[PDB]
């Protein structure tokens, strides 16, 4: 067997080319690589802790805009629902 | 003579197919070419009919002329002899087509006229709407497949099997037969007799197999086809009457002229 | 666009025809329609396309390969094969076989006269074509004269496009083995569309399809109409597509 | 006509040159039969059937890609007035007012070339050789597409000083006279410059209104208008669109070179 | 006017569409007009767009998203390869009728894939073709996966398979076999399933 | 988000990074020193690897990147400066 | 003449099936753009299967002949 990172598997009822079959698409797949990323105000998840300790760290660091990709509204509103969990003895 | 039809007569026209000069042309002096023709490749031309003499001279290099005109004749007269003519104007008083012929749309997606079960043929429909999925489907198929012929063929439904499993549209060029079975196979056994040919003076692998599996059937090695309908595709039918931008007129013409009656009459029952 | 081009004397071709083989409506039939028909096929299957730019020689040469293009090739053929054999016909744009033709017969066909290969052809294309086709006297690289019988649309250029067999009826095993054969040294072009070397070119064509005897001549009779041809060639033509 | 050729025997077939020269015997007579091709465009005709001034239409400029302008986030805003709208995310060129600039820029070739003028045409994008050479050749002219010499103008006695010179008569036939070293090294100034790039010639426009030389230039969406006497909106990043102008252009100066010709010949 | 004309010319009758040119997710079917270039024009860079395309570009083909950008490029890929697919199919034969008789944007039928009509008999020298047989390469170890003629299809055995199979393994792919397409419907994304099975 | 730049004097890799493809002697030699390891040395079990590597150093024991170049060469062009 | 979908000179795409569809909407043989669009898209899948089984048939004819 070999490494299934070094083979591509190509998916059902998907089109192809032959260069599919070269370390150039694996290459080029790898470069190029949710409920708060919604209408949803995450000021309303702050009795929930399962929900948003997804946008924490393991140690409970409130992860940075540029990785949650949330819009600058719902970063703020996040990170008020972290910070008031945290407070109420949740979290 | 044997290949005489009865709605075919000298002298008369087709209805509003054949002209009286296209119908002498496409019928009458067609076939008696072919015969004056089979009479020098054979004597059996009277001696046995046309079916029995394609099948027993098939897959004959010597034999071939018999096979050819006696195939041709079949074929023409199976298609000849499934018209009756249409109502629409004779051919010889309409104008002839032109060049702008060619960039009319045709309606065969939008359009049908003449069906089987307005005739009432109820099971040809069924059969027809179950083999092709429907009417109008099928007369796109049918004229499409025979206007793309750009010489001599003919055109076939053909029930592939006395039961018929399913229906189909075959294409047969220069007076070849709709039948399967007696040509199936033709080419690998002249390859197999190539090869020892060779031996007494893999490719072979991969050909033969590829060969073989395409010819090989369902559960079965010989595929038999049964002729319902024909369509001339020759110039020689359509030339006389339609000109040369007319063979899509021509092939309307004959859906209309088509008799569903003679093509019920010969479907192989049903299994 | 692709235009049927303009005949030199038009308004007498039109007015009477070719003499001795076609009548007017004849050659209306054969040319002002025939190529019509074809030339605007051909422009609907090539235009908004790279093949508009070319000739039709040019694309049958480059769609010859192509097995889905094959229509594309058919129309391309045709259009061509019409126009080499109408040239060769035409009154005029009294000539004579030239002596560097008749010699070249008789050094291809076993020393024999022009009038003994005339009736060869007549013979060849009696029997390999059956329906529509075109017949050809062709020089090959050898520098020989051969007949050559193409079924429907087949090219006298390229020789894997010819179409001289009818393989819905019976094959002797001489052909079967010469279709082996083509095909092997097909396969064993290493250019990747498949193509292959054929300096084949055609001194003489007629056409046997029914758009040119069908009219004139009845269902039979081709060999009539093929006779007439080859009695009243333009040798003007003629002579001038050998090479000197 | 192929000298230095030998046959084959008649015994013996075609050999590989033989092949060659029947198989052009076939091209130039019946390879070409079975239909005549219409309607179709073909590169090189632009620049060898280039038409006259008085037969260009809107139609075809916009075939030849003339009005497809800029990127809207490349504008340069003076180029206001040439714009005809935005489309696709580029500005399209207003082709009434190319036309109506190429038709003066075009009578201003014609006149310098009747007058006897030196005439310069400039462009020092990839493939614009061809044009620019022919241009010239068909003008009288002359052209540069490797680089504009920062200079050339400004600068002559250092870099176009060697070259040599000569002088012509009215039917600009070499009269072979022997030139004084003064006179030779006098400076050659061009009565007119064409540029087909000015963005990326600024040092050529530069040189030119120093120099005082009036100049045409292919004014595209983020050029600067007034940097040129006879600006000429279009696209200037298109082959095609670029080799049209130019060779209306070239035409119109030929026109002037025949006339000036044929009055020297009355 | 020239705005008619506009609207009528070549550059206006692609679609606009913004999609990604390198996208390495799932491909059902195309995304991109295919500009094509005869050799006359490529010699000279010409393509119909606004600027000349860089003379590295071989390709008769490419696809392209914007005429030109603030980085001063146009945003293209020299690719043309949805239509050998397309073609490829065609030379299958296997058929996929919403062709016959406010705005729904939804595929209709086949949406542009092939437009043969369901039966019909492939006449050859031999006879009538019974079946579609096509070459092609198993992928993994799974019914199998097999690329056919540029797209994947699902592959039945007769029994079970050869032993060729574990004997490469993860390098089954390269190794050619002979399907036969037994069928090819299209789902609701847009995608061909076809079912085939090895011989 | 994009994150445009301002006009800089220049557009450099500090130190680009290359590909360094890894000696296939080395790899040879530490296939067989872990054959050795595991299976005893002079162990039948990887004589082939001796013959390889016997037959790879036999000659010799041991058998730049242009981003910057282009990135010179293509700033002005891609830089998105506004017009003088 | 954009009575017909086929013009000499042109490939039939889809901008033979929207400049049928406008054509349509400027002589009112059809008052909504939705009708007359679904009649342009028919006619060109009449076009576009009479052109496939052109092609598949033109493969099939010559292979028959060698
Ligand atoms: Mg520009």
């Amino acid at each position: 067997k070999i490494d299934q990172s070094l083979s591509k598997k190509l998916p059902k009822g998907t089109i192809y080319d032959p260069f599919d079959f070269s370390m150039g698409r694996i290459h080029l797949d790898r470069k190029y690589q949710d409920i708060m990323k919604s209408g949803a105000n995450p000021l309303e998840f702050y009795a929930r802790p399962r929900i948003l300790s997804r946008y924490v760290t393991s140690t409970g660091r409130i992860q940075h805009r540029d990785i949650t990709g949330l819009s600058a509204k719902n970063q703020r509103r996040l990170s008020k629902a972290i910070r008031r969990c945290q407070a109420i003895g949740l979290m | 003579t044997r290949y005489a039809l009865e709605h075919l007569k000298e002298g008369a026209p087709l209805k509003g197919l054949f002209s009286i000069e296209g119908l002498q042309k496409a019928w009458f002096d067609r076939v008696k070419y072919l015969d004056a023709k089979l009479n020098d490749c054979t004597n059996e031309a009277q001696q046995k009919p046309l079916e029995t003499l394609i099948h027993e001279n098939s897959k004959s290099a010597s034999k071939k002329h018999i096979v050819n005109y006696a195939s041709s004749l079949y074929n023409l007269k199976f298609s000849m002899s499934s018209l009756q003519g249409c109502i629409r104007t004779p051919p010889e008083e309409c104008p002839r087509l032109g060049p702008e012929a060619l960039l009319q749309t045709p309606d065969f997606n939008r359009t049908i006229s003449n069906e089987p079960l307005t005739t009432g043929n109820e099971r040809l429909q069924a059969a027809l709407i179950s083999s092709f999925g429907s009417l109008m489907e099928f007369r796109t198929l049918l004229i499409n497949s025979n206007l793309a012929i750009s010489g001599d063929g003919f055109t076939w439904l053909v029930a592939r099997r006395i039961e018929y499993d399913k229906l189909f549209i075959l294409n047969t060029y220069n007076a070849g037969t709709p039948f399967n079975f007696s040509t199936s196979g033709v080419m690998n056994e002249l390859n197999n007799q190539y090869t020892n040919m060779e031996k007494q003076r893999a490719k072979q692998a991969k050909t033969k197999f590829i060969y073989e599996t395409q010819q090989k059937g369902f559960s079965g090695k010989e595929v038999s086809y049964i002729p319902l309908l024909a369509i001339d595709a020759s110039p020689k039918t359509w030339l006389t009457d339609y000109g040369v931008f007319g063979k899509r007129e021509y092939l309307e013409r004959v859906w209309d002229s088509i008799e569903w009656k003679i093509v019920e009459s010969r479907l192989p029952q049903r299994t | 666009i692709h235009v049927v081009p303009k005949l030199p004397n038009s308004k007498a071709l039109l007015q009477n025809g070719v003499p001795n083989i076609l009548s007017s409506s004849g050659f209306k039939t054969v040319w002002f329609d025939y190529q019509r028909y074809l030339c605007d096929k051909l422009t609907l299957a090539t235009a908004g396309q790279s093949l508009e730019s070319y000739y039709p020689f040019h694309i049958l040469l480059k769609t010859a390969g192509n097995p889905l293009q094959s229509n594309i090739f058919n129309l391309a053929s045709s259009i061509h094969n019409n126009h080499l054999f109408v040239e060769n016909i035409l009154p005029s744009a009294k000539t004579e076989p030239s002596r560097l033709f008749l010699s070249k017969i008789k050094d291809s066909f076993n020393g024999s006269d022009w009038e003994v290969v005339k009736e060869e052809m007549i013979y060849r294309a009696e029997n390999e074509v059956l329906g529509q086709g075109w017949l050809f006297l062709v020089e090959n690289n050898e520098k020989k004269l051969f007949i050559l019988t193409s079924n429907n649309n087949g090219t006298p250029y390229y020789f894997p496009r010819n179409q001289s067999f009818d393989l819905n009826s019976a094959i002797s095993i001489d052909e079967f083995a010469t279709l082996k054969q083509m095909k092997e040294l097909i396969g064993k072009s290493t250019k990747l569309n498949g193509k292959v070397q054929d300096w084949t070119m055609p001194i003489i064509c007629v056409n046997l399809w029914d758009h040119a005897y069908l009219h004139d001549y009845g269902v039979g009779n081709r060999s009539k109409y093929v006779k007439n041809v080859l009695d009243n060639l333009n040798w003007s033509v003629v002579n001038n597509r050998i090479f000197s | 006509p192929y000298p230095n050729l030998i046959p084959s025997a008649n015994d013996k077939p075609y050999s590989s040159q033989e092949l060659f020269l029947r198989q052009l015997n076939h091209s130039m007579r019946t390879a070409k039969l079975g239909a005549t091709i219409s309607k179709v465009y073909y590169p090189h005709k632009d620049i060898f059937y280039p038409p006259l001034p008085e037969n260009i239409t809107v139609e075809s400029l916009m075939s030849a890609g003339v009005h497809l302008g800029q990127s809207t986030s490349l504008w340069r805003s003076s180029t206001q007035s040439y714009i005809y709208g935005e489309y696709k995310g580029i500005h399209i060129i207003d082709l009434n007012q190319t036309l109506s600039y190429l038709k003066r820029a075009a009578k201003v070739v014609e006149g310098v070339s009747e007058s006897g003028g030196i005439i310069l045409f400039l462009g020092t994008r990839q493939g614009q050789k061809r044009g620019l050479e022919e241009a010239a050749k068909k003008t009288h002219g002359y052209y540069v597409s490797t680089r504009w010499i920062p200079g050339t103008l400004t600068n002559s006695t250092e870099i176009s000083g060697i070259w040599e010179k000569q002088e012509i008569d009215s039917n600009d036939n070499p009269t072979e006279r022997a030139l004084s070293p003064n006179e030779t090294s006098k400076q050659v100034k061009p009565d007119l410059l064409v540029v087909l790039n000015p963005t990326e010639n600024r040092n050529a426009l530069l040189e030119a209104i120093k120099s005082r030389v009036p100049t045409i230039a292919i004014i595209d969406t983020d050029s600067e208008p007034s940097l040129v006497t006879y600006p000429i909106p279009g696209n200037d990043d298109s082959l095609r669109s670029v080799n049209f102008l130019l060779g209306v252009l070239a035409r119109a100066g030929q026109r002037g070179l025949q006339n000036r010709l044929a009055r020297n010949n009355e | 006017t020239l705005a008619e004309l506009l609207g009528r010319s070549r550059i206006a009758q692609v679609a606009n569409n913004h999609k990604p040119l390198t996208y390495t997710g799932k491909k059902f079917h195309p995304t991109h007009q295919i500009i094509e270039t005869k050799p006359s024009t490529l010699y000279r860079q010409e393509w119909g767009l606004k600027s000349a395309i860089p003379s590295k570009i071989k390709s008769r083909y490419l696809v392209y998203n914007d005429l030109d950008t603030l980085e001063r490029i146009t945003t293209f890929e020299p690719r043309g390869g949805t239509q050998w697919n397309r073609l490829r199919f065609q030379e299958m034969g296997v058929p996929i009728n919403p062709f016959f008789k406010k705005f729904n944007t939804e595929i209709i039928g086949t949406g542009g894939l092939s437009y043969s009509l369901p039966g019909k008999l492939k006449n050859s020298p031999n006879g009538v073709i019974q079946r579609t047989v096509v070459p092609g390469r198993i992928l993994n170890v799974v019914k199998w996966l097999a690329a056919i003629g540029g797209f994947v299809a699902d592959v039945v055995f007769f029994q079970s398979p050869p032993s060729s199979f574990n004997s490469m393994g993860d390098f089954i792919r390269m190794k050619t076999f002979l399907f036969e397409i037994l069928e090819a419907s299209m789902e609701k994304n847009g995608s061909v399933s076809m079912h085939a099975r090895l011989l | 988000p994009v994150y445009r730049l301002p006009p800089l004097p220049r557009l450099k890799v500090k130190k680009p990074i290359i590909r360094q493809e890894a000696n296939k002697c080395l790899v040879l030699m530490s296939n067989l020193l872990q054959c050795w390891s595991s299976y005893g040395h002079m162990s039948p079990k990887c004589a082939g690897l001796v013959t390889e590597l016997k037959s790879c150093t036999s000659e010799s024991a041991l058998g730049k990147s242009n981003i910057n170049y282009h990135a010179a060469r293509l700033y002005d062009r891609i830089n998105g400066k506004p017009h003088d | 003449d954009w009575s017909h979908m086929l013009q000499i000179g042109r490939p039939l795409d889809g901008e033979s099936v929207i400049q049928r569809t406008m054509y349509l909407i400027k002589t009112k043989q059809y008052g909504d753009m939705v009708e007359a669009y679904d009649h342009a898209r028919y006619e060109f899948y009449a076009l576009r299967m009479q052109e496939e089984t052109e092609q598949q048939v033109a493969l099939e004819e010559a292979e028959m002949f060698g």
